[PDB]
RNA sequence: CGGCCUCCGAACGGUAAGAGCCUAGCAUGUAGAACUG
């Protein structure tokens, strides 16, 4: 089966990559670019869990 | 595109272990010449030996048979220049982009017309072997083709990787050999390859049986016979090559002459057996006598 | 997986009784006597209007 | 401050004791998360997340079961906080696998060939000893 | 004792087209590297 990562993993990879910028990722560049056909359906995935006003 | 089986390339490019493993990546990457989008395999050659990678169209490499991931021919090793030049072979190679992609597709589909066991074209109807070519081939694999590059890390002393490094940690070859610029295309059309001009060099200085003057000196002489070498034994050597005009032993010499009716006859012979001669096992020397 | 729950009628009880002020405080049909769907679909298909309803 | 806690009820009586060092190892695993990306490398800068991961799961495994020094509902109450690691825990029960680097390292699937990775191979069996950094985990022989 | 209540904004369509030169960008991360009595 496929196990679960600590959370802090993918934080760390975000936080690094900030803003695509710096030169080191640059390639990340072209596939970052082709996962923009899939925003609709991760925007899609997150307003349908909302939290609901009874949790914090 | 191409949807193919397996690359074809030297056993040299190939590896030392008789178990392969290879990767399929179906239209991976466009041919450094053909540009066309075809399969490219990669394969692990040997432990801490760079990963080779399929590295030409399929159609651009049965059309020159070289090794489809080293550049280098499959046959003897050859670069494409000097095995050309040595085969006697004035190719048409396409340059144009345009005449390049018609041609590639065109040679596409004439391999499509072909059955996967000569390389198509003219590159087959020329296959008198040269012998320069011969011993112009590495007769023992090259495995140098595999060993890493070198890391500017620790060429300035900053590879702390370890030996987990990439790269190798020599000392980096200073450009200016000649050596350095092969680029691909220059490795394919065989124009401006100064590796394979060294080799012509070499070629070059490589010794023959240079002609004498008298065109009545028709003497071939015959060193490094022994006494275990017979006389009609030379005479079968030399024999269907042309006419033999006389024989010569000198066993307190170790020598002999053989004296040739056709001046072509013993030109020919003396050259086909410069170096080459081996009779019950004798390093055999040609010379035109005096 | 959270399908297929079973509860008890305490539970319901109270639960109905939470849910009280979004509910439908009446016990059967006869209030959408003419506001019901066959009621809509007719006057839609005649092209007329009641008095509450849709056009 | 702590590991905001979810489960709004009071730890078990046992809780007061384990906290300060996996305290230390939270602040400890902020100060590695937080490590900045300097020259670093990109393949090497998650390694040292996998350690105190590795670490505060070896922690509570010790804390449970080679001492038994916890009681089994405050240690699910640390596993349902994040404290420890469900899978980590469930692989470290098996035989050969003592040491697990981390739980990827076994997922054959992230692999060309669905086989392990070399940081599941004994030392025994190489014989040469060419220092392997295993590119997920950046262990050095695991098992 | 009947009720009857629209419309709400954006793009193109006008301010040219170029040939050249100059200089960061942007792509690669390559292939392969000497031979004797
Ligand atoms: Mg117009
Ligand atoms: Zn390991
Ligand atoms: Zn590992
Ligand atoms: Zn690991």
């Amino acid at each position: 089966q496929k196990e679960d990562m600590p959370p802090e993993h993918v934080r760390k990879i975000i936080r690094d990559h900030g803003d695509m910028t710096n030169r080191k990722f640059r390639h990340d560049k072209r596939v970052y670019l082709g996962a923009l056909k899939y925003m609709p359906h991760a925007v899609l995935k997150l307003l349908e869990n909302m939290p609901m006003p009874w949790e914090q | 595109w191409e949807d193919a089986d397996f690359p074809i390339l030297c056993q040299t490019c190939l590896g030392e272990n008789p178990y392969i493993r290879m990767t399929k990546e179906k239209y991976g990457k466009e041919c450094k010449i053909c540009a066309r989008p075809f399969t490219v395999f990669r394969w692990c050659p040997g432990v801490r030996m760079r990963f080779k990678k399929t590295e030409v169209c399929q159609t651009c490499s049965k059309l020159k048979n070289v090794c489809q991931t080293c550049l280098l021919d499959l046959e003897y090793g050859l670069p494409i220049q000097v095995r050309d030049a040595g085969l006697s072979f004035k190719d048409d190679m396409p340059k144009s982009d345009v005449n390049k992609e018609y041609y590639t597709q065109n040679m596409e589909r004439e391999i499509s017309n072909s059955d996967g066991t000569r390389p198509v074209g003219m590159l087959g109807k020329a296959t008198s072997t040269s012998d320069m070519l011969l011993k112009l081939a590495r007769t023992t694999p090259y495995y140098k083709r595999n060993r890493p590059h070198i890391c500017s890390f620790w060429v300035k002393g900053e590879c702390k990787r370890g030996e987990e490094c990439p790269y190798r940690h020599e000392k980096p070859t200073d450009p200016d050999d000649p050596l350095a610029d092969q680029n691909i295309k220059d490795r394919y059309y065989g124009i401006n390859d100064p590796v394979a001009d060294k080799l012509l060099k070499r070629a070059s200085t490589m010794p023959r049986l240079d002609p004498p003057e008298d065109k009545t000196i028709t003497t071939l002489y015959v060193g490094g016979l022994g006494d275990t070498i017979t006389e009609t034994d030379l005479r079968n050597h030399f024999y269907q090559f042309g006419e033999i005009r006389t024989i010569t032993v000198v066993q307190r010499q170790q020598c002999a002459f053989i004296q040739f009716a056709t001046r072509q006859a013993a030109e020919v012979a003396a050259e086909k057996s410069f170096n080459k001669l081996i009779v019950n096992g004798r390093r055999l020397n040609v010379k035109w006598g005096r | 997986t959270y399908q297929r729950w079973q509860f008890t009628l305490p539970m319901m009880s109270t639960l109905y009784r939470l849910a009280n002020q979004l509910l439908t405080d009446l016990v059967d049909d006869n209030y959408f006597y003419l506001f019901d769907l066959k009621a809509f679909f007719t006057s839609k298909a005649l092209n007329m209007a009641i008095p509450g309803g849709p056009k | 401050m702590p590991k905001v806690k979810r489960s709004r009820k009071a730890p078990p009586d046992g809780w007061e004791l384990i906290e300060p060092t996996l305290d230390e190892l939270d602040q400890k695993m902020r100060e590695a998360e937080t490590e900045p990306h300097e020259g670093k490398r990109k393949v090497e800068s998650l390694w040292p997340i996998f350690r105190i991961h590795h670490q505060k799961t070896r922690y509570i495994f010790d804390l449970f079961y080679k001492r038994k020094a916890i009681s089994r509902e405050l240690y699910e109450y640390c596993i349902k906080e994040g404290y420890a690691d469900k899978n980590l825990i469930a692989k470290w029960k098996k035989q050969g696998y003592e040491n697990l680097c981390c739980l990827r390292c076994i997922q054959t699937r992230d692999t060309n060939f669905g086989t392990n990775c070399i940081c599941r191979v004994p030392k025994s069996k190489l014989e040469v000893g060419r220092i392997i950094e295993c590119t997920h985990c950046g262990c050095r022989g695991c098992s």
